[PDB]
RNA sequence: CACGGACCAAGGAGUCUAACGUCUAUGCGAGUGUUUGGGUGUAAAACCCAUACGCGUAAUGAAAGUGAACGUAGGUUGGGGCCUCGCAAGAGGUGCACAAUCGACCGAUCCUGAUGUCUUCGGAUGGAUUUGAGUAAGAGCAUAGCUGUUGGGACCCGAAAG
RNA sequence: GUCGAAUUUGGGUAUAGGGGCGAAAGACUAAUCGAACCAUCUAGUAGCUGGUUCCUGCCGAAGUUUCCCUCAGGAUAGCAGAAGCUCGUAUCAGUUUUAUGAGGUAAAGCGAAUGAUUAGAGGUUCCGGGGUCGAAAUGACCUUGACCUAUUCUCAAACUUUAAAUAUGUAAGAAGUCCUUGUUACUUAAUUGAACGUGGACAUUUGAAUGAAGAGCUUUUAGUGGGCCAUUUUUGGUAAGCAGAACUGGCGAUGCGGGAUGAACCGAACGUAGAGUUAAGGUGCCGGAAUACACGCUCAUCAGACACCACAAAAGGUGUUAG
RNA sequence: GUGAUUUCUGCCCAGUGCUCUGAAUGUCAAAGUGAAGAAAUUCAACCAAGCGCGGGUAAACGGCGGGAGUAACUAUGACU
RNA sequence: UUGACAUUGUGAAGAGACAUAGUUUC
RNA sequence: GAAGACAUUGUCAGGUGGGGAGUUUGGCUGGGGCGGCACAUCUGUUAAACGAUAACGCAGAUGUCCUAAGGGGGGCUCAUGGAGAACAGAAAUCUCCAGUAGAACAAAAGGGUAAAAGCCCCCUUGAUUUUGAUUUUCAGUGUGAAUACAAACCAUGAAAGUGUGGCCUAUCGAUCCUUUAGUCCCUCGGAAUUUGAGGCUAGAGGUGCCAGAAAAGUUACCACAGGGAUAACUGGCUUGUGGCAGUCAAGCGUUCAUAGCGACAUUGCUUUUUGAUUCUUCGAUGUCGGCUCUUCCUAUCAUACCGAAGCAGAAUUCGGUAA
RNA sequence: GGUUGCGGCCAUAUCUACCAGAAAGCACCGUUUCCCGUCCGAUCAACUGUAGUUAAGCUGGUAAGAGCCUGACCGAGUAGUGUAGUGGGUGACCAUACGCGAAACUCAGGUGCUGCAAUCU
């Protein structure tokens, strides 16, 4: 008893109903997978400049 | 049965370009990448470490990380009906700065200028691009150039 | 028989459980019955109260030992100290616990 | 494959915590005691009637085993395991490959 | 040129229950739930109630255990609405919910190991591409309904068998 | 067939269901036997077969992905409904343009590499073999081989320097561009850089086109998980109304006009109706609609007559036509 | 098991079975023995029948070869 | 089927140990 | 009288035990079975120049092998060919020239590589330690394999550097359980010490039907739920094979291609061969042959009339109208 | 302009055969005590810059040179291809419509450009 094995028939019809949604985009993306040595430093850098602003609001 | 390893189907893709084998020229290593840069991806077959998978050949993405011998590139790949974010660790040998952007950067830098050149003068700018327009009228002269009359030519064999 | 994102459940209904279903339809009846029992016993029991003097006692275990609670009966020492014997204590409506 | 009987490699015991000389040897399973809870649960399960009460594997396919190296730091005494690719012939005794010699007689 | 069905009446198949997911309505709300039981009655109703208990208000570890503010309970970007100016268009101020991102807090893991000590107990403090169904001015508890889930004769009728 | 005995036969009596009894057939054990009958466990289980009861309104599928003792079944994703929720000129796009990449198919190529392949021509042997001269020769001369040089005819799914068309990644700004100069434990020879910032400057021709019954987002759940067909690309097969892929469009789930007929072709997609005009297809009669106009061709003692489509070939004619 | 009479009933005990006045230092249970241990326990020795070894057995189940050569034509092959 | 334990007692001879008095075991 | 603490019996222990019980006895598949593995994979092609993509498609390969064939460093240049040197020959060893790789790099194949990734030498264990992120397969789960960083500790080199196994693309494995390594850490719940046991972290023992059951046959004595998702039989597409008929004309035929024939080629037709397919029928359309009986086709065996002949006559052969 | 050291693009730089090259540079070149490496001071190491030379390296020029590079209505709007028809044809295939559009070929032109630093009649 054999049957069809494979086809893409009708698959792009299905993907286009709800649509192929474009990637979606953020200002400030995640630092996921960014160099730890960088991030460690970036963390103190930021801390530093925050301080220097809250200070400038003494 | 079937076969679908990593570098499957890539015979001509990662192949090396006629009379261009060997050491990669040093300019490939002197180039410099910063997070945010736009890069095109294309595999140097002679550089097995740090290779893009063949799906990403011909593809263009953005740098998100700079590493000792590499850059991390984010490519948007569509699976099913949606894109997912992909992150690539590529050695600098498999990447170049895309010029997909120069026409923009060059156009911006220029757009500022003729805006200054207008304003300062007393406006009237118009600096959006425009499609090819149809042609205007014109008068073609016959002088030195009377029209040659051609006709269709008979059937003939040569052989 | 497993689908969707649902919690895994444990409904023990794999025996002939429909043969052991007690529905308390007789909740009202029993209450009434229990009330009549008390009215009856009160009457038989002349002027005595329906219950016995139970002792105070500190509840067991770290969890309830903060609270104090009715105990079974008084203890031979208690009874003695309150100036009575237990045989008599028992007839005078007081509960006595040798344990 | 033949591997050396000694190995300068990383020793991760509180006081060594550096590359030290290790003696290399090959792991052998170890006798099974009754009184492991498994054997205990199994012996109870198997008593009385009702025959074999637990599956018994037959459909064997592999013809090798991954070799494991016991590695003992001669200083701090401590041992590390290290497991090798599937091979069919293993030794750690010597006999190194040799330069460019004739085939004998 | 597959099956059922000559005809007609009458019967004739997604149900109820335990425990659930989402959604919604209602009561109350850091709580909530009178109905095991007691009280009471015009008597299985309606009305009333003490102590517990259950879920929630804390998490994280296999465990012993430990246990949620550097700060206006943080910074950044967007943000309805409101506020201020303006005739208006607009500008600025504030920005709940929600979203993205970077931090801080609690537990686990790893590291650091102060003042001290029944000299091996003690574990302050500052940390780490680690890790949690967490904190960060609570949202739950209950009743009820549609739909869906598992156990049940389980939509109804049907084995050869044991 | 046998008919005086291993004969026929009444009644009584024994053997009972994994049991009996068997001159043995799996026979017989009350029309029941390769395990009797009765009741109960029991509404046994069923991925299988059958059926599943009122109307109208709106929306509207799948036969694909992945895993499964999986292949007539599930789970998972997709497709579908419902509920909405947060916002709104906003952001959006099965499209174009512009700019900038990727690719090795079609074609092409072979007096370019690899591999095949037809033919000569001219070379080269102390050196592959024959043969004449020879005492031989690293001798001479013919001879046929290979090899070399420049030519020559022909080829490739698993060959190629070149190399399309169609298809395909990214970009076309306020999340932008420029000036000033703060933070750090990273990094530099270095206040050097890198990343994140403060303060300042420029508004809708702010940075192509076209469109936008808006855009984003969340939960949950049905059916489905046999598919089949046509144009084009295309594998296996002599071939198939055969078996298997690719992209789209359809049929399945869909009536309506045409193709007489017909799931899939052509036209065209449906609320109840009037008037009009068309599609595809027709207009001698059947049959609504010119036995219309116009130039040719064709005469068949088995003419011909409309795509899909319901078949005809090599070959041949001093029939006729035009060249 | 075979199946009246008559006649005959060959060779094979390696295998599977069956069977035995066999042998024995190989294997081998519970109890009992010994050693270690604080004990739980661990190890050892001894050790029944059986198994293994040796013998018997086909009117037990069953079995009962293959390749070359060779005689005065050829063929055949007593013979190797 | 084979072993051990229990049913299981009494003598005698012979082996076996505290290591060549008899409690004990074959 | 016999027999005698032995038999017997009771309880455990080993042997034996189809007499009996219970159960099992893969999947894909042009039906099923035998086979093979398209069942977990790798290279090239099919594949239609991004990616994806099927068939029991095509040509192959995988369950390994390596203490160096891993790591670092220096030096060097390979296949082949020419011309040269006692014994020495086609092939021994020595030299120079040419040499884009025509070699070599475990292995299939593809890619890659020349002061190297090949060959020779020198030093070595980074094939190590911790725990995350990422790419392929994808559900964006797992597993395999791989990438780029962080934090250690080392190797090598004058150094920049390189090194987290083998130049790249394959070379493999859950839960339970056992076992080992780890810290000397948690628990054993009335309190302790010590054995024992149990937890935590990371490995090994393996599932090849490779997301991973513990598994022999027979049924013609057979049984059930289904299947026209599926074979055997009519019928349908096909026409390789079978059968039948042509075209060309080298030959056959004393001479002479075509009276009668006909090679090498090549165009067809037929559906009483056989295959190929699997559309319809498995809740039934009862096989083969014969008997009987009707009707039809023509590719005509006889009978009517003809044209040919290597037709003298007789006989025959070829052809036409003819069923 | 030459030359050298370090280079970028990596043949317009390569290959074959000739010839020309001042000045400096580079080179060839002399040596073997010392570090160092070899069967061999050929390479590699050191020492002299003295003793010698443009022969070679190097650089440049020549050639109806081989190769390579660039261009063209040279071939060719050809081959191929996206879209269309109830177009032709038994078929194999082929025309047409709206677009995109090669490779070979042929001919012409060319044969390294250039950055940093030091040096030179
Ligand atoms: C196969 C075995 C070990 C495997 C590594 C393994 O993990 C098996 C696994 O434990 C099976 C369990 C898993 C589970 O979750 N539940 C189960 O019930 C079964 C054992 O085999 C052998 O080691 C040798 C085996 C050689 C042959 C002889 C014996 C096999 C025994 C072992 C079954
Ligand atoms: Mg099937
Ligand atoms: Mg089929
Ligand atoms: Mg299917
Ligand atoms: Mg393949
Ligand atoms: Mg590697
Ligand atoms: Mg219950
Ligand atoms: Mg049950
Ligand atoms: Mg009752
Ligand atoms: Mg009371
Ligand atoms: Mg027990
Ligand atoms: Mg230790
Ligand atoms: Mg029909
Ligand atoms: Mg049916
Ligand atoms: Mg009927
Ligand atoms: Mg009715
Ligand atoms: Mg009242
Ligand atoms: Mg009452
Ligand atoms: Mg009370
Ligand atoms: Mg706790
Ligand atoms: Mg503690
Ligand atoms: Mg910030
Ligand atoms: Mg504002
Ligand atoms: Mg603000
Ligand atoms: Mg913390
Ligand atoms: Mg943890
Ligand atoms: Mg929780
Ligand atoms: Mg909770
Ligand atoms: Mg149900
Ligand atoms: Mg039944
Ligand atoms: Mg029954
Ligand atoms: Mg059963
Ligand atoms: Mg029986
Ligand atoms: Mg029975
Ligand atoms: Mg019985
Ligand atoms: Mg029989
Ligand atoms: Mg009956
Ligand atoms: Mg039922
Ligand atoms: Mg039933
Ligand atoms: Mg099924
Ligand atoms: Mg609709
Ligand atoms: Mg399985
Ligand atoms: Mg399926
Ligand atoms: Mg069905
Ligand atoms: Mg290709
Ligand atoms: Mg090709
Ligand atoms: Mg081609
Ligand atoms: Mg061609
Ligand atoms: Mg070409
Ligand atoms: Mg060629
Ligand atoms: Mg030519
Ligand atoms: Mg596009
Ligand atoms: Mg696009
Ligand atoms: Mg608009
Ligand atoms: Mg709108
Ligand atoms: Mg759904
Ligand atoms: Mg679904
Ligand atoms: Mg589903
Ligand atoms: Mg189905
Ligand atoms: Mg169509
Ligand atoms: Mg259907
Ligand atoms: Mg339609
Ligand atoms: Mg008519
Ligand atoms: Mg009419
Ligand atoms: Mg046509
Ligand atoms: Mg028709
Ligand atoms: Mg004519
Ligand atoms: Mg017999
Ligand atoms: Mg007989
Ligand atoms: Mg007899
Ligand atoms: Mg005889
Ligand atoms: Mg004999
Ligand atoms: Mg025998
Ligand atoms: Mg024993
Ligand atoms: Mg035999
Ligand atoms: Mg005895
Ligand atoms: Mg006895
Ligand atoms: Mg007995
Ligand atoms: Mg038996
Ligand atoms: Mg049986
Ligand atoms: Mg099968
Ligand atoms: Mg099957
Ligand atoms: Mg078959
Ligand atoms: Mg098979
Ligand atoms: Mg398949
Ligand atoms: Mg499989
Ligand atoms: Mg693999
Ligand atoms: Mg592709
Ligand atoms: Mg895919
Ligand atoms: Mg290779
Ligand atoms: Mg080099
Ligand atoms: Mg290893
Ligand atoms: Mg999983
Ligand atoms: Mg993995
Ligand atoms: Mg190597
Ligand atoms: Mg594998
Ligand atoms: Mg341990
Ligand atoms: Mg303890
Ligand atoms: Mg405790
Ligand atoms: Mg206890
Ligand atoms: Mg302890
Ligand atoms: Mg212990
Ligand atoms: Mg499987
Ligand atoms: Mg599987
Ligand atoms: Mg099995
Ligand atoms: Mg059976
Ligand atoms: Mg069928
Ligand atoms: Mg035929
Ligand atoms: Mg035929
Ligand atoms: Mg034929
Ligand atoms: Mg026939
Ligand atoms: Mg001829
Ligand atoms: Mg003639
Ligand atoms: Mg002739
Ligand atoms: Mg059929
Ligand atoms: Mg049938
Ligand atoms: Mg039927
Ligand atoms: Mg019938
Ligand atoms: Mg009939
Ligand atoms: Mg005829
Ligand atoms: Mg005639
Ligand atoms: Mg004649
Ligand atoms: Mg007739
Ligand atoms: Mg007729
Ligand atoms: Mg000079
Ligand atoms: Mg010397
Ligand atoms: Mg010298
Ligand atoms: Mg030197
Ligand atoms: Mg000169
Ligand atoms: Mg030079
Ligand atoms: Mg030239
Ligand atoms: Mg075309
Ligand atoms: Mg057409």
């Amino acid at each position: 008893a054999k049957s069809k094995n494979h086809t893409a028939h009708n698959q792009t019809r299905k993907a286009h109903r709800n649509g192929i949604k474009k990637p979606k985009t953020y200002k400030y993306p995640s630092l996921k997978g960014v160099d730890p040595k960088f991030r460690r430093n970036h963390k103190h850098a930021l801390h530093g400049t925050a301080k220097a602003l809250a200070a400038a609001k003494k | 049965g079937k076969s679908h390893g990593y570098r499957s189907r890539t015979r001509y893709m990662f192949q090396r370009d006629f009379r261009k084998h060997g050491a990669v020229h040093l300019s490939t290593y002197l180039k410099v990448y910063k997070v945010g840069d736009i890069v095109d991806i294309k595999a140097n077959g002679s550089i097995q470490k740090g290779m893009p998978h063949k799906f990403y050949q011909g593809k263009t993405g953005v740098v998100y990380n700079v590493t000792k011998s590499s850059v991390g590139v984010i490519i948007n790949k569509m699976v099913g009906n949606r894109y997912l974010e992909k992150r690539l660790n590529l050695r600098v040998e498999h990447i170049k700065h895309s010029k997909c952007r120069q026409e923009f950067l060059e156009r911006v830098k220029a757009n500022a200028a003729k805006r200054a050149e207008a304003k300062a003068q007393g406006v009237a700018v118009q600096l959006k691009r425009q499609p090819a327009q149809p042609r205007e009228s014109r008068i073609v002269s016959t002088e030195g150039n009377v029209p040659q009359t051609l006709a269709p030519v008979p059937y003939e064999t040569f052989i | 028989a497993i689908s969707k994102n649902l919690p895994i459940l444990k409904n023990h209904f794999r025996k002939h459980w429909q043969e052991r279903v007690k529905v308390h339809f007789d909740q009202a009846g029993k209450k009434v019955s229990r009330r009549n029992a008390r009215a009856t016993r009160a009457a038989k029991i002349a002027p005595r109260p329906l219950d016995l003097l139970r002792p105070v006692v500190r509840a067991p275990t770290v969890k309830y030992n903060r609270k104090v609670r009715a105990g079974r009966g008084f203890t031979l020492a208690e009874v003695k100290a309150a100036g009575l014997t237990a045989a008599y204590a028992r007839t005078i409506g007081i509960a006595v616990d040798h344990r | 494959v033949n591997v050396p009987k000694t190995r300068k490699t990383y020793c991760k015991g509180k006081t060594c915590r550096k590359h030290t000389q290790h003696k290399v040897t090959q792991y052998k399973a170890g006798k099974a005691s009754l009184f492991a809870q498994g054997k205990r649960r199994y012996d109870r399960k198997q008593s009385g009637f009702g025959g074999q009460t637990k599956p018994v594997f037959h459909k064997k396919a592999k013809t090798t085993k991954k070799v494991v190296l016991r590695l003992e730091c001669v200083k701090c005494k401590t041992r590390a395991q290290l497991t090798l690719k599937r091979c069919k012939h293993f030794e750690l005794g010597g006999e190194k490959k040799q330069k460019g010699q004739a085939l004998q007689f």
